[PDB]
C-alpha cells in the first residue's frame, strides 16, 4: 500500500 | 513553442476550460505556454500549472507501475523484449513531462520568486519531480535522489521562517517530504518524525482560523494522519 | 508508419500490455500498425482494435461535450473567441481519429472480411465512427448520417441472415442502431421498435445457450431493457 | 440523459 502525498 | 503566439490570458483561458474537459495534456501545453511568456504567475496560475503536470504524470506513474510489475514477475515464468521495451518508452515519457517541469522552474520561476508563498511552492515542485524521477531511477538514482532532497530542504527552511503552520502549502510540503523518507529515502522513522510533529504544530494554530481556513487545513492534515495510521 | 519496423505479433502483444496500464492512445497505435500489416484479424484482434478506438475517441466525446455545453451558455450572458477555438481544436483531433478508423476499415479490413462475424463487426464498426462524426456535423450533416445508416443496414441485413439472435455482436449492432435511431436520427419510435423486437427475439433464444453464452447475451440484452425504459 | 450504447 502506498503512502499518500498531496491533493490538488 | 507552438504556443508562442497566443495571448497569455487566452492560454490561461483555455487551460481553465481543459481542466473542466479533464483534458490534462492540453492543460499542461496551455500552461508551459503561459509560464514561456517571461512574467510571474499569480497563485491561481501557480495552482493550474500544478494541476495540469500533476495528473499528467499521475497517469504515466500508474501505468509505468503496471508494467513494472509485469516486468518483475517475468523474471521470476516462461520468456521477449516487449515488456521491457514497452516499459522503457512510458518511463522515457515520464522522465520527459519531469525534464520539462525542472526545466519551467529553472528557466526561470524559481530565480524571480521573492515572495515565501511562491518561492516555498516551486521549490516543493522541483522536489516533488525530482522525487518522480528517483521513483524509476536505477543508479545516478543518488544524485537524483540528493536533488529531491535538497529543493524540499530550502522549501522547508523558508516555509518554517515565514509561513504559519496551518498554512496549506506548508502542511502539502511536509506531507510530500515526509513521503520522500518513507517511499524513496529509506528513512521510514524521520517521515514518522515529521508527520507527528507537522500534525500536533499544525493542531495548536487551528483556533486562529476562520472556518474555511480551518477547513482547508484539517483536510490536508486528514493526509498525515491516515499515513501515521499505514505507518504505524 | 512508425510501427512499420515492428514485428505483428509484438504489436499485439505490446496493445495488450497497454490496455493493462490504460494506455488507450498507445493501445490504437499498436493496433493500427497491426492493421496495416496487411494480414486480416482474428477475433480477439478485432476486439482489442475496437477497445482501443472506442476509448480514445470515447475521452474526446466527452471533452466536446464539457466544451459544448460552455459554448452554448455563452450564446445565451458576458462575452472571446477562446470557447470556439477550444471546442474546434477538440473536434477536429477526434475527427481525425474517426476518419482514422474509417481509413482501415476501408484499407482494407472490410473488402477482405467474408465471414459473417468479422463482416458484421467491420460494418458495425463503420457505422459507429460516422456516427461519432455526426454528432458534431453541422451541414454534410446529411451525408454523414445516411453513411452511418448505409454502414449500420448492411450489417443488419447480414447478422439476420447468418447469426442467431442471442449472437452478442447481433446483439450490440442492434443497440448501437437503435442509439443512431433515437439520438441521430430523430426516429425515437424506430429506435423503440428495433431495441423490443430485438430484446423479444433473443429472450426466446436463450434456452438454447451454454450458462457462459447465457451470460453473455443477457448482459447485453440488458442494455436494451435500460435504453427502454428511458424511452419509454 | 444519454442512451446507452455497446460496451466493450
Ligand atoms: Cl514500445
Ligand atoms: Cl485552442
Ligand atoms: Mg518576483
Ligand atoms: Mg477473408
Amino acid at each position: 500500500v502506498r503512502s499518500l502525498s498531496e491533493r490538488l | 513553442g507552438a504556443m508562442g503566439s497566443m495571448e497569455r490570458a487566452s492560454l490561461i483561458q483555455k487551460a481553465k476550460l481543459a481542466e473542466q474537459a479533464e483534458r490534462y495534456e492540453d492543460m499542461a501545453a496551455f500552461m508551459k505556454g503561459a509560464v514561456e511568456k517571461g512574467e510571474e504567475l499569480s497563485c491561481e496560475e501557480r495552482n493550474l500549472l500544478s494541476v495540469a503536470y500533476k495528473n499528467v504524470v499521475g497517469g504515466q506513474r500508474a501505468a509505468w507501475r503496471v508494467l513494472s510489475s509485469i516486468e518483475q514477475k517475468s523474471n521470476e515464468s516462461e520468456e521477449g523484449p516487449e515488456v521491457r521495451e514497452y516499459r522503457e518508452k512510458v518511463e522515457t515519457e515520464l522522465q520527459g513531462v519531469c525534464d520539462t517541469v525542472l526545466g519551467l522552474l529553472d528557466s526561470h520561476l524559481i530565480k524571480e520568486a521573492g515572495d515565501a508563498e511562491s518561492r516555498v511552492f516551486y521549490l516543493k515542485m522541483k522536489g516533488d519531480y525530482y522525487r518522480y524521477l528517483a521513483e524509476v531511477a536505477t543508479g545516478d538514482k543518488k544524485r537524483i535522489i540528493d536533488s529531491a532532497r535538497s529543493a524540499y530542504q530550502e522549501a522547508m527552511d523558508i516555509s518554517k521562517k515565514e509561513m504559519p503552520p496551518t498554512n496549506p502549502i506548508r502542511l502539502g510540503l511536509a506531507l510530500n517530504f515526509s513521503v520522500f523518507h518513507y517511499e524513496i529515502a529509506n528513512s521510514p522513522e524521520e517521515a514518522i518524525s515529521l508527520a507527528k510533529t507537522t500534525f500536533d504544530e499544525a493542531m495548536a494554530d487551528l483556533h486562529t482560523l476562520s472556518e474555511d481556513s480551518y477547513k482547508d487545513s484539517t483536510l490536508i492534515m486528514q493526509l498525515l494522519r491516515d499515513n501515521l495510521t499505514l505507518w504505524t
